[PDB]
DNA sequence: CAAA
DNA sequence: CAAA
DNA sequence: CAAA
DNA sequence: CAAA
């Protein structure tokens, strides 16, 4: 039970490297 | 020995009594997991204002792909890079029929055993009733409708009559005799016995707990049974929106929105396997049919009334029906309380107005009234019983939106190290 | 909670090579188990002096009931004072046909299965190497004449040719190729899948030691094997008899005799069980018909003598025969030896002479060199190998006499509380 | 490994009793 | 971001 | 939870 | 030895 | 005993 009133939820975001794409990619 | 980040939001829903998985991961033998997941939980829109908190709980457990597999898992294992490749289970041809375990079902109709085996085995060794039939289902598509969407019911909040004694419970023990003698040493023994046979029937009908009663152990692997990692609970609360238009005006809609945290400490993992987490909201089965046992019987016994300790010590159990408990009680359903247990014990009370109301949680229907003289149907939660004071289930009667924050160090090589080859 | 006496003495003998029972004792969930065995072991009275000593092995295992009756055990406790009596097992109708597991036939020539599964699963678990066959033998019935009586026969001490590399041993690994090109690629996975396939091959063909490999663990119920609660070893010695009469004056018989201790230190007993004590008395394959393996190959090349760490760290397996060890070694035994092996192990060296000198517990005969071309019976101890040492087997080869001191504790209604009614 | 030299095993022999026959009995 |  |  |  |  936490007290707070209801956040919407953020960025599903760690350790080295995934993305491998060729290069910079935002 | 490096940080793999399986951190994820999930967006959830079910029916009020069944027991749905909301998040399942996969680990390997030599995982460190750790999960804190934290969000909020809600109900579908109330008719009228709140009356009353669900209670919420979460459950945790890691299952061994051995449990589920068995020696064909042994081997999978042992051959290595050879092994005969694990075999799936099947599903209905219909995307939500996998919910109970987490996950649409995919593209082929088909999930990985494990999910599926895995949600038995928590159900049949922690949620049902140790006397009721072990589920067995083979595949997900043995499910129907409503269970493979939204997993299986459980037991409503222990009670009087949601929490009796195993109906196969011993009412009187015979012993035989001669014609005119009686062994009074075998009497003496035919008592002894008895009681082993009681001590089972009444805690003791799983493998674990009768060793647990010699004072020994068994590992989660002795009866093959999932360990509960970690298990949390809370009161889903929330307010009431007021009406402020000419008929409105006067009006309350309860919206219940409780947050929540649901932490697992830092856990071993073994051997290959999963770890699944399971929700369960539930309403105390409140009604306003419900009287004292007091009330209803007819003739007042000193044996009912008078609470004579040494009567209440030494009677047998006492065979009362639902009819004993509720105006509409089904005298079919015949439940074996324990003597004078309406003294240990005070009912929940509601007016009867309250009867016709939609809009409260309360059970306006003597439990199972519409399931037919069957006690364990019963005793499950039908969540039908709730469809009335819900003002439009299109999240079916709750749902949930949380991130699950996931920590896991396990030998694994860069993906850099996989895309490479020299 | 209270001490339960089971100390008792123990007058035994066996053949070398076998293993057997010395001691069993059945145990109950919950009970605190302790055991010290004290005594001295002996060997038949040597023809001439003592030459060497005999490496004496004493285990202790705890087998749960469980890993033995199965699931029919589960039942058999669950169902209590009703479940069905469980079966015992079958031995030929001869009282020592069931010494292997440390008693007499009984009247009836069945034995308690837990004894003889028991010691089944301890010599797959531990004693066996892990390429060899499992024995599976179903009754104490289906053994033959010297097992039953004296023990399994277990592997010689490890040496170059008794503790060679599992038969199977990849030799070469083969990859597909088109015609014309290679998949590097391809290549590089392939190593890898081989890496996978010896890791195992050499020495992970058990799953525990699989997933151990992962860095994770494994109950000893996951396998089902015997639990090896305490494990010690000595050496043998003992002294010389002078002969003193007209023509013994000169003479001398060895006697060897060594005391021990064997202290188990106290052990919690989770589940019903048994607990298990087998001894094992072996001699060091010393034989006066093996060279070093240099001095037998007739082309010495770079390769064998050069001992160049460039060539020993990338060069497969070496297949040799028993003939490249023995001057009458079979050449139909072919084992699979490490490379450059012999320069990191060093032969015991029997000058000729002691060839035919009946008296010494040495390899007067090539191992397994009557057995035929199979390896397994060569690498296995075969007792007979030493009759010709042993002046008389009354007592079979080796005999010991101890005393067994156990302290148990464990939940007993004392004997007057058993014979008292009221 | 133990030193000394073989001595000859002596009695079997604690907690409650065991043997009731009716009175002593050496 | 060569988690080179 | 054997409130053994 | 009432391990009463 | 992966002398991983
Ligand atoms: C995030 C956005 C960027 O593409 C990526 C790497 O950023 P950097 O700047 O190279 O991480
Ligand atoms: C803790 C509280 C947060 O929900 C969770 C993730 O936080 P962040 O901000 O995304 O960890
Ligand atoms: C004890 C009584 C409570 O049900 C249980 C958990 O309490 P908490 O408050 O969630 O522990
Ligand atoms: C990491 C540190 C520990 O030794 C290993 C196993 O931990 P556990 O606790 O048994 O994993
Ligand atoms: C220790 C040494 C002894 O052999 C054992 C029993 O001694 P007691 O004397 O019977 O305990
Ligand atoms: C280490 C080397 C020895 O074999 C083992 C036992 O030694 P001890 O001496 O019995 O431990
Ligand atoms: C006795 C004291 C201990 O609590 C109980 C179990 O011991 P173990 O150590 O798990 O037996
Ligand atoms: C031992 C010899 C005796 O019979 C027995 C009891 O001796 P006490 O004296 O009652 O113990
Ligand atoms: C790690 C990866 C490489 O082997 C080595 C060099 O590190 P950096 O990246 O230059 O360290
Ligand atoms: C109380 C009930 C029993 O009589 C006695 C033993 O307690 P526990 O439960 O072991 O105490
Ligand atoms: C114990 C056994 C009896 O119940 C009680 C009396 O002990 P003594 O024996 O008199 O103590
Ligand atoms: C040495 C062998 C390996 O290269 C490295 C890893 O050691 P351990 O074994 O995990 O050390």
């Amino acid at each position: 039970a936490r007290p707070g009133r209801p956040q919407p939820l953020r960025g599903t975001k760690k350790g080295a490297r995934l993305w491998y794409v060729g290069g910079q990619q935002f | 020995r490096e940080i793999v980040d399986l951190s994820h939001l999930a967006f959830d829903c079910g029916m009020l009594g069944r027991l749905k998985t909301v998040s399942w991961t996969p680990v390997i033998a030599g995982d460190s997991f750790e999960l804190d997941a934290v969000g909020a939980l809600r109900l579908s829109p109330l008719r009228r204002g709140l009356a009353i908190d669900s209670k919420v709980d979460f459950f945790t457990f890691y299952i061994p792909h051995r449990h589920v597999y068995g020696d064909q898992w042994i081997q999978f294992m042992r051959d290595g890079v050879n092994a005969q490749p694990l075999p799936s289970v099947t599903c209905n041809r219909y995307p939500d029929h996998a919910g109970y375990v987490g996950t649409i079902v995919p593209a082929n109709n088909r999930i990985p055993k494990f999910l599926h085996q895995s949600y038995l085995n928590i159900y049949n060794n922690y949620f049902r009733a140790p006397w009721m039939p072990e589920r067995t289902e083979a595949n997900p598509s043995n499910l129907n409708e409503d269970d493979a969407r939204y997993g299986f019911r459980c037991c409503h909040l222990k009670n009087i009559w949601s929490a009796p004694l195993p109906p196969e419970t011993k009412l009187a023990e015979e012993m035989g005799i001669e014609s005119n003698s009686i062994d009074i040493m075998g009497l003496q023994a035919a008592y002894a016995q008895l009681h082993t046979e009681q001590e089972r029937t009444y805690f003791m009908q799983r493998y674990r707990d009768v060793i647990s009663s010699f004072g020994g152990s068994t590992s989660y692997d002795a009866d093959n049974r999932p360990l509960l990692v970690m298990h949390t609970d809370f009161w889903a609360s929330g307010y009431d929106v007021d009406g402020t238009d000419q008929s409105s005006l006067g009006q309350f809609s309860g919206r219940v929105q409780q947050t929540f945290k649901h932490s697992v400490p830092r856990f071993f993992v073994p051997e290959h396997g999963v770890m699944m987490t399971l929700a369960l909201i539930r309403f105390p089965p409140i009604s306003p049919l419900e009287h004292h046992y007091l009330a209803g019987k007819s003739q007042l016994t000193y044996t009912d009334l008078a609470g004579d300790p040494a009567l209440i010590g030494n009677l047998p159990p006492r065979e009362i029906s639902y009819r004993d408990l509720f105006r509409d009680g089904r005298s079919g359903i015949k439940i074996k309380v324990a003597e004078s247990i309406w003294y240990r014990t005070h009912p929940d009370y509601v007016n009867f107005k309250y009867h016709d109301l939609h809009g409260f949680p309360f059970l306006d229907d003597a439990p199972g009234t519409s399931t037919g003289d069957n006690l364990q149907e019963a005793i499950l939660v039908r969540h039908q019983d709730y469809d009335a004071c819900f003002q439009s289930q299109q999240l079916l009667q709750w749902n949930k939106q949380a991130r699950y924050n996931v920590s896991v160090y396990r030998h694994m090589p860069t993906v850099r190290d996989s895309i490479m080859t020299s």
